[PDB]
């Protein structure tokens, strides 16, 4: 039982797997049977959210996150994000469920049955942490996998149904995307645009040409990428400036995760374009908004002239300005004027919410949609009590925007964590004091006094 | 104090007529009303009209009357402003509008008087609460 | 060690199991139907669900003297009928 | 070597559970108050009290089951069991409240036994007393919420009911009735309590990264003896750390950890003297400066009038079911609101 | 060696009294401009428009505030989160009363403290000491984060942050009590776990340590004299306090090992901070505390209240009350 | 205004710059024990 206990590999038991670090087939192991256990919770929440799954209300009001992103995909649904045929969800379900046992075969031979280290085995599949031209070459394998799937994603835009499209014209529907945006000078603009209000960084993408064309974009950017680092070495600059390590690999990878889970967090929170409302629910933005332009609808039906309504306060009551200018709700929901939506962007002009149009123009859909989504607005207690934190029992309900930002905020968060600790103890094993100081070499005994 | 046939015994109509409803008819009429109508009047009032609430003497008050079961029937069907004069059922749920509104879509006769039996019986064991709003919670 | 048998052989022993696998599910089934017959509320003087209110009752049975109490409390169960 | 020595060596024998003749008061009744908190939480009602279902037999869960405090009726009755309120009734007497101060009774007195161990464990053993003295914080803390608090008041019913969301309740209740955030003495409290748990997570990371490699281990627990003379981390390089992270540092050992018991007791000593003094209601509300300004000048603005409409609004929404020995009806319409809410 | 080589040996050099490094490069600047402007703010700042509906609210000393009510007060509502630095207003009368020191103070501040955690890490590294103090201060940092960043990123403003004062930040407490029922949400709950447990944990370890001080001194001198700093030998008897702690509870509710217990002493207090910081900051997408209003029902329908019901009055209070002048429509969405 | 931006935009880089460019001159190497880290 090679390196299994604390005495010949120097890990206690609760570290454990950091005794897989150098038993690469092992290793392997490890990573192909989580990687099951990844496609089985896809699968197998797949089919449990089918199975508890009512057509008729909307997703939202029945806590699901997976069937959302396959409507998303434009399977399933037609317009207004009905669903049509539940068979695609089931598929998707099977599909992954049927996909982890294999997997999890994979995972649990090269974990107890297959050679334990790989490099006596096989050149091409063995590894050396410290052969940078080794890694650089599984980091482009890899790279060139990452790049196949957004260019999936293009495929099933382009060439296999297309995408669900709230802003399609008529209605939200199921579009084929023909003309994906290809201009860079848009696509990395979107880069360069600031996460503060009104800007919203990538966060802000709100076309789905702009999306199809990111990935597009990112899918040769993957490719070619991975191509680069398989056929290259890493430079003496990246040599003299990263730790060349198993951990400290780890720690990067630790980095960029906790990143890109609080970039998760924020889209599910403010976007809805490739987080429709129809399935994820209203942003809070979003419901906020709709609290404003419902009581604007039912005060106008009464005889009340919106516009020139005066609030206690001295601002409109329904109707003011940005600090910019542009006509916006009033009340608290001033701080949401960056919002925009299908259903409120009909009554906007060019200065903003147009007052003719506000008088003249609501549709009943309009009405509707800013009921619904004012009366979903994603607040809810830990027991799925909707609403505010005084509402009394009725209503089961948290808005999936909700789940999954808050869950992706915990995650991201503990990532971060990891990644200082990883980054730090790759750092002082390499240096090799990561098991304390040598009292025969103490560093500072050696030092100046401060003072 | 328990949930007597008595409390169970509601108006059918408006003459005079009531209709004794069973537990578990009480029990499905929280759970319908649950379903498609309280995101709007959890506890019998309005969220997006505070002004109407589901008290009955507030029913009784509308236009036709709505503080029996043929009224809250009808009004599930084609529902109107609190005077009668005009028909909502394009903003406002009903077997009617069942398109536009699809969690109506499944609930049948048999449902609708259900949901109608919750509105009428649970101000009779709330009191107050029913309607009140926060004030009353 | 202070001189008692360790743990970790009592609870791995045969003896330990004959004994408690009788023991401790006599004390849950007792505990169960110390609910279930209803000798808690009794004892306790807790409300069944449907004693918190006589049927057209709304006021809370709340004690208001010191020494006059307990019959205080009575008065508040007669009213049940 | 007569009966009461034969007593003495039998209770300090050296067995799992050390007995001691603090003991005789300790055991007892921290098994009572422990017990009484159990039973009442799972079995017993606050209807009569307070108007409220407080138990598992009820339907509340963890977080809403209390034994809630006696009925304001009932003043600061000792409420014994064979006291003229019960009369030797249990049930009565559990209906009555009689638990809440069978559980701060025998509860302070467990806290005197626990205290009184402390020192005869010491004693046995050849160490200072300082834990006891230590220990001396929660007692202040103790004595001062769930006695003196409700003596200085008009009755138990407005001590602490034991249970969380009871406890989250006074909480709520000193804010709105007492202003206690504003008070300098809770604030000390705050600041000994927030320190403590700095220092703690400070010194405890600090040893833990300056430790001497001891061993071979990359889990680096077992390369430490308990009889190991040398110290198993580097002061020294601690000191520099520290020194040239925020410009002071520990230098001396014996210090640091005086320190560590005098931060978390101090607070707590503070916080107690506060709520000694809302015993009486001799409260740090307000700012009469503030007031007047205010009161004079309708633009003048501050967190501090900010929170007390908070107050106001928690005072005349929770009083009523909160103090139904009142009698309270407040109409609808004197209700203190803001727009729309 | 050349300019560049020279200076990076001195910021990076173990020898300067505090220790600069690359982390320390953006810390001072970010740091020394937070706290130059937070002081002049709260000393001289005029009222601010925290909830932008032209109700200044008063900060700063000069203004009519002591220390305990005074506060850099919170960038208005209006701006929500934009990004209002000193060149976006009109002029600094303008910047003043939207509440822009608030937002200069608190981004230079959580950068600054950002590479105070690095610059933990940094040093260590210098002086060849083991790397996790700055997981540690970790959790403090990520609190801060929660009420100054996250807070205001989900509810959609700036405005809503936590106020730099000490009667802002009761006022935060309060209204974040009134929305989300913190005190019922488990994170807050391990969050308490966390530092009355830190401040157990604290006293009794310093009591313990204190308590078995090995005799070095005579009674009229500070026992204190009886440690040296540097000196190789432990400066108390760990077997005798293990003894005596062993006996108060019993033997194996007792650490013996010194490692094992400083662990102990760091990761209760950080974790149950990390859950702190994480409740804050997922009650910021509003994911409530636990909501049991009206939970228990007799047989008729009637409720019958618990504690929890209790606590709902009280948030109520605290929810109508709260911006009395900032709501027109019925439903506090944010 | 546009004078204060252009100032605080060009102290942030020559800041930003420094750490940049001082945890790429040798970084590892830069502690008491093993120097070789490339
Ligand atoms: C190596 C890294 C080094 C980093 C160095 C520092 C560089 C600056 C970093 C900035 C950090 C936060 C700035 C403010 C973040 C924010 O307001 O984020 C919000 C933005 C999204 O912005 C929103 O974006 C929206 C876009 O939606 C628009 O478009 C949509 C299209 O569907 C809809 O139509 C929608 O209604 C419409 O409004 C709007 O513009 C909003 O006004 C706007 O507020 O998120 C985003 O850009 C992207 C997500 C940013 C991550 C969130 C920060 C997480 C930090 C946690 C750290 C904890 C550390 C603890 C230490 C221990
Ligand atoms: C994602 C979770 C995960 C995975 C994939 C692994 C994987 C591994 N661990 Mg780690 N470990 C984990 C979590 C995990 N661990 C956790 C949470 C802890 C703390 C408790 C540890 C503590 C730990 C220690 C202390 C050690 C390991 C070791 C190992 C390796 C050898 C296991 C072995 O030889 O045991 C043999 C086990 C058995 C013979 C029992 C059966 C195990 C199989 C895999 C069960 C299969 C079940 C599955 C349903 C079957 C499906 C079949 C179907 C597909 C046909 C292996 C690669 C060891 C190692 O590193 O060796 C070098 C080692 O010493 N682990
Ligand atoms: C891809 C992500 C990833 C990977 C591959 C690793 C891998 C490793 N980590 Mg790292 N780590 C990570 C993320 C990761 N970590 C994160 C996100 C954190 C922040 C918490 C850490 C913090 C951390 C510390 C402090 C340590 C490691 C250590 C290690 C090594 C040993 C791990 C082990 O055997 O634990 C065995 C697994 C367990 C003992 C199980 C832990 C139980 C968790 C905490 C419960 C979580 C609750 C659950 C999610 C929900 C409740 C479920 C319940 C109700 C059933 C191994 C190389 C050790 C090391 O340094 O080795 C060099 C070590 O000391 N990690
Ligand atoms: C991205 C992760 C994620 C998200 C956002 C959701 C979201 C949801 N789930 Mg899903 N699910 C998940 C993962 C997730 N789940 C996993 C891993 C499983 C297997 C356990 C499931 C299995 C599952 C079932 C069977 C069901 C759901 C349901 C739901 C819905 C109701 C949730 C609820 O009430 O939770 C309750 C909240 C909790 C239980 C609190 C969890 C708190 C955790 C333990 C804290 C952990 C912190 C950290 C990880 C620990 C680190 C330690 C530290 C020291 C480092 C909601 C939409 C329900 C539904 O409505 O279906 C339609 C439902 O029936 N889920
Ligand atoms: C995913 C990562 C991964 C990696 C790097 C390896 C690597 C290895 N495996 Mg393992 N294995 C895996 C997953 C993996 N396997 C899975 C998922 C299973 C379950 C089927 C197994 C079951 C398994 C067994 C039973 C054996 C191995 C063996 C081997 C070794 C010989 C490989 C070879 O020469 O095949 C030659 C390569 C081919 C014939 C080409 C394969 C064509 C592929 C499958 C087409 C699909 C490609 C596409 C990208 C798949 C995407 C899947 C994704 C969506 C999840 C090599 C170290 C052997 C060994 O260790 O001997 C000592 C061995 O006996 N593997
Ligand atoms: C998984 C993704 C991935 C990873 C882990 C790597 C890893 C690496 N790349 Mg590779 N690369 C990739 C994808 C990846 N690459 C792709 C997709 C392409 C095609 C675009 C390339 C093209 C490429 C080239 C041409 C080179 C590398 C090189 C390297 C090596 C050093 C790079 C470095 O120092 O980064 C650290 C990053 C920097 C030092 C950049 C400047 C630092 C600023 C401050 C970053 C600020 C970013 C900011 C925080 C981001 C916010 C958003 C932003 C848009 C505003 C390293 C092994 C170098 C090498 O050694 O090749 C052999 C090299 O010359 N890569
Ligand atoms: C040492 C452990 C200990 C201590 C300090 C206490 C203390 C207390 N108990 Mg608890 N109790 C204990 C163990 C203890 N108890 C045990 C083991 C049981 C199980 C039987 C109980 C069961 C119990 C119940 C059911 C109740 C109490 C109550 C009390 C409180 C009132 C007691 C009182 O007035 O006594 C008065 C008696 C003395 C102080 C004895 C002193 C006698 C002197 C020294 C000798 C002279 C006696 C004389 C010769 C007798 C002549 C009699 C003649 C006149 C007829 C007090 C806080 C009451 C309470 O908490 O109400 C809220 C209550 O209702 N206890
Ligand atoms: C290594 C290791 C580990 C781990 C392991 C793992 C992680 C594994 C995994 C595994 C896996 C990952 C597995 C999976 C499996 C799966 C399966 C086996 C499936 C099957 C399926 C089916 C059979 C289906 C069915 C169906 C259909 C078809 C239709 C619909 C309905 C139903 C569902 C019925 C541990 C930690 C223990 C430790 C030791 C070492
Ligand atoms: C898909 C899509 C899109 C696109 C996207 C893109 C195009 C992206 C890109 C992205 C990118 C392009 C990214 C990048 C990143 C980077 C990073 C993240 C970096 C990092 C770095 C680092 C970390 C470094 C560090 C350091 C320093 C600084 C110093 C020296 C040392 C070292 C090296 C350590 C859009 C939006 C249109 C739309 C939607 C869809
Ligand atoms: C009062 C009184 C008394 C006393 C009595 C007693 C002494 C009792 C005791 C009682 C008892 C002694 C009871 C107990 C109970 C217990 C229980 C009921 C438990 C439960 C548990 C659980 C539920 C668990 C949970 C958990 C945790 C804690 C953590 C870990 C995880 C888990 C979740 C598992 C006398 C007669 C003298 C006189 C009259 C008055
Ligand atoms: C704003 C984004 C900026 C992105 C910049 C990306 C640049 C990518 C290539 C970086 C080139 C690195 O070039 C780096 O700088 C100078 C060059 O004289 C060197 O300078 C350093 O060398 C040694 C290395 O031990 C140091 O001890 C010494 O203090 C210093 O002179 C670094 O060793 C070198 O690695
Ligand atoms: C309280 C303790 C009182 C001790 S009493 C003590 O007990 C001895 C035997 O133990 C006798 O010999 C002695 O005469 C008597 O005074
Ligand atoms: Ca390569
Ligand atoms: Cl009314
Ligand atoms: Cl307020
Ligand atoms: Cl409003
Ligand atoms: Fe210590």
């Amino acid at each position: 039982a090679t390196n299994r206990d604390q005495e010949s590999s120097g890990f206690a038991w609760w570290a454990g797997n950091a005794r897989l670090i150098n038993l690469s087939g092992k290793l392997l192991g490890a990573h192909v049977a989580h990687a099951g256990l990844i496609v089985f919770w896809a699968g197998a929440m797949t089919l449990f959210e089918l199975a508890h799954f009512i057509p008729e209300k909307p997703m939202y009001e029945q806590g699901l996150i997976l069937i959302p992103h396959i409507a998303t995909l434009g399977w399933g649904v037609g317009p207004g994000g009905e669903v049509v045929d539940t068979f695609p969800f089931f598929v998707v379900g099977v599909v992954h469920l049927i996909s982890s046992a294999v997997l999890g075969f994979g995972g649990v031979y090269h974990a107890i049955r297959g050679p334990e280290t790989l490099e006596e085995y096989s050149s091409f599949f063995g590894y050396d942490w410290k052969d940078k031209n080794k890694m650089t070459t599984i980091l482009g394998f890899h790279l060139i996998v990452l790049g196949i799937g957004a260019l999936l994603l293009v495929a099933k835009a382009m060439f296999f149904g297309g995408l669900y499209d709230t802003w399609a014209p008529g209605g939200g529907d199921v579009r084929v995307i023909t003309n994906p945006t290809l201009d860079p000078r848009v696509i990395f603009g979107y880069l360069l645009k600031s996460p503060f209000g009104g800007e919203g960084w990538i966060v802000s993408v709100n076309n789905l040409e702009d999306v199809v064309g990111g990935h597009i974009w990112i899918g040769l950017i993957c490719i070619a990428g991975g191509i680069w680092h398989i056929l290259t070495t890493p430079f003496g600059w990246a040599r003299r400036a990263f730790i060349w390590s198993g951990e400290a690999y780890l720690s990067y990878s630790l980095g960029a995760l906790s990143m890109m889970g609080f970039i998760a967090t924020c889209f599910v929170w403010f976007n809805n374009t490739v987080y429709p409302s129809e399935f994820y629910g209203p942003t809070g933005p979003e419901a906020s908004q709709a609290q404003a332009m419902t009581f604007l609808i039912r005060d106008q039906k009464l005889g009340a002239n919106v516009g020139s309504a005066q609030g206690p306060t001295g601002l409109g009551k329904y109707l003011m300005r940005s600090p910019t200018g542009e006509i916006i709700f009033g009340g608290e929901t001033m701080r949401f004027w960056d919002f925009r939506g299908p259903w409120l962007e009909p009554l906007r002009g060019p200065n903003g919410l147009d007052l003719n149009k506000i008088k003249n123009d609501i549709q009943p859909w309009q009405e509707r949609r800013a009921a619904e989504y004012m009366t979903h607005a994603p607040l809810g207690s830990l027991n799925s009590v909707g609403g505010v934190a005084t509402e009394i029992n009725s209503v089961n309900f948290v808005s999936p925007r909700s789940w999954l930002a808050t869950s992706h905020f915990v995650l991201a968060f503990f990532f971060l964590v990891g990644h200082l600790w990883h980054a730090g103890r790759a750092r002082a094993a390499a240096a090799g004091f990561e098991k304390g100081i040598d009292r025969e070499s103490e560093p500072v005994l050696s030092m100046p006094s401060l003072d | 104090a328990e949930l007597t046939p008595e409390v169970l015994t509601v108006p059918l109509n408006s003459e005079g007529k009531t209709i004794t409803l069973t537990e578990k008819q009480y029990l499905e009429g929280k759970r319908l009303f649950q379903y498609a109508c309280a995101s709007c009047h959890v506890g019998g009032i309005t969220k997006t009209n505070p002004s109407l609430d589901l008290r009955t003497e507030t029913l009784a008050l509308a236009t036709p009357p709505r503080d029996n079961i043929e009224g809250l029937v009808d009004y599930m069907k084609n529902p109107t402003t609190y005077d009668g004069e005009q028909e909502i059922a394009e903003v406002h749920p009903s077997l009617r509008s069942a398109d536009i509104f699809p969690k109506m879509r499944n609930l049948t006769e048999k449902d609708l008087v259900a949901i109608a039996g919750h509105i009428l019986v649970e101000p009779k064991i709330l009191g107050d609460k029913w309607g009140g709003g926060k004030v009353y919670y | 060690t202070t001189g008692e048998r360790p743990f970790s052989d009592i609870i791995t022993s045969v003896r330990y199991w004959v004994i408690h696998s009788i023991t401790i599910p006599a004390l849950f089934i007792a505990g169960w139907l110390f609910v279930s017959t209803g000798l808690a509320y009794d004892v306790f003087g807790t409300p069944r669900p449907d004693s918190y209110y006589a049927q057209e009752q709304r006021s809370i049975p709340l004690v208001t003297d010191r020494f006059e109490a307990k019959q205080q409390v009575e008065t508040f169960l007669e009213q049940l009928k | 070597r007569g009966w009461f020595d034969i007593l003495d060596d039998w209770l300090k024998r050296d067995r799992f559970v050390f007995v001691g003749w603090s003991g005789i008061l300790l055991f007892p009744c921290a098994y009572l108050a422990l017990g009484g908190w159990l039973t009442g939480t799972t079995f017993v009602t606050s209807w009569y009290t307070h108007g409220l279902a407080s138990s598992y037999l009820e339907g509340c869960n963890f977080l809403t089951v209390a034994v809630s405090t006696p009925a304001n009726s009932m003043g600061h009755s000792l409420l014994l069991l064979w006291g003229p309120e019960a009369q030797g009734d249990f049930t009565r007497w559990c209906q009555l409240g009689g638990l809440w101060t069978f559980i701060a009774l025998h509860g302070a007195f467990g806290l005197i036994g626990f205290m009184l161990r402390q020192f005869e464990i010491a004693r046995l053993v050849g160490v200072r007393p300082y834990n006891a003295i230590a220990f001396s914080a929660p007692i202040a803390v103790f004595v001062s919420v769930f006695l003196i608090y409700p003596l200085g008041q008009s009755s138990w019913f407005f001590a602490p009911s034991f249970g969380v969301a009871a406890i989250f309740r006074f909480l709520l209740f000193f804010q709105g009735f007492h202003n206690w955030t504003l008070n300098p003495f809770h604030m000390m409290g705050v600041a000994g309590v927030l320190g403590g748990a700095l220092l703690c997570a400070i010194h405890g990371a600090t040893v833990e990264n300056t430790l001497f490699q001891d061993g071979e281990g990359a889990s680096t627990f077992r390369a430490f003896n308990p009889t190991q003379a040398e110290e198993t981390y580097s002061m020294v390089t601690a000191n520099r750390f520290w020194s040239q992270i925020f410009g002071i540092a520990f230098s001396n050992k014996r210090w640091l950890h005086f320190f560590m018991l005098f931060v978390p007791v101090t607070g707590l000593w503070m916080s107690a003297i506060g709520v000694v003094g809302l015993a009486l209601n001799l409260r740090s509300y307000d700012f009469i400066s503030q007031e007047i300004r205010a009161a004079e000048d309708p633009e003048f603005e501050t967190f501090y009038t900010k929170n007390l409409l908070l107050n106001e609004g928690i005072r005349a929404w929770m009083a009523p079911q909160d103090q139904p020995h009142e009698n309270f009806v407040f109409p609808e319409e004197v209700l203190p609101r803001g727009n729309a809410l | 060696a050349n300019l560049w080589e020279r200076f990076c040996n001195w910021v990076t050099s173990t020898d300067n009294r505090l220790y600069v490094g690359w982390f320390g490069v953006i810390m001072i600047p970010t740091l020394l401009a937070a706290t130059i402007c937070f002081v002049i703010a709260f000393i001289a700042a005029p009222p601010v428009d925290i909830d932008g509906i032209r109700e200044p609210v008063s900060g700063s000393l000069l203004y009519g505030n002591n220390i305990i009510t005074g506060a850099v007060v919170p960038s208005s509502n209006a701006i929500g989160l934009h990004f209002y630095p000193i060149w976006e207003a009109a002029s600094l009368d303008e910047w003043l009363y939207n509440g822009g020191p608030y937002q200069l103070i608190i981004f230079h501040f959580l950068l600054g403290a950002s590479c105070y955690m690095g610059r933990q890490w940094e040093l260590s590294y210098r002086l060849g000491m083991r790397p996790w103090i700055c997981v540690a201060y970790s959790a403090p940092l990520a609190s801060a984060f929660a009420v100054f960043l996250i807070y205001p990123i989900g509810q959609g403003s700036f405005s809503d942050g936590m106020p730099l004062g000490i009667s802002g930040t009761f006022n935060f407490m309060i209204v974040f009590q009134a929305e989300h029922n913190i005190l019922m949400h488990p994170f807050h709950q391990l969050g308490v776990a966390g530092v009355f447990g830190g401040a157990l944990f604290c006293a009794m370890h310093g009591s313990l340590v204190t308590s078995s001080l090995i005799r070095e001194t005579t009674e009229t001198e500070s026992a204190n004299y009886g440690y040296k700093f540097g000196q190789e030998e432990e400066t108390y008897n760990i077997v005798a306090a293990h003894g005596y702690f062993g006996r108060l509870i019993f033997q194996y509710a007792s650490f013996n090992n010194s490692r094992s217990l400083h662990f102990f002493l760091a990761a209760w207090p950080v974790v149950g901070v990390w859950f702190a910081a994480l409740g804050i900051s997922t009650m910021a997408f509003n994911l409530n505390g636990f909501n049991f209003n009206h939970s228990v029902i007799d047989a008729k329908g009637n409720v019958i209240n618990t504690w929890a019901d209790i606590i709902n009055r009280a948030n109520l209070g605290m929810e109508v009350m709260h911006e009395r002048n900032a709501h027109n429509f019925p439903l506090d969405l944010a | 205004m546009e004078t204060l931006k252009i100032t605080v935009y060009i102290v942030v880089t020559f800041f930003v710059l420094l750490f940049v460019f001082g945890f790429l001159s040798g970084d590892p190497a830069r502690n008491p024990k093993r120097k070789d880290l490339e």
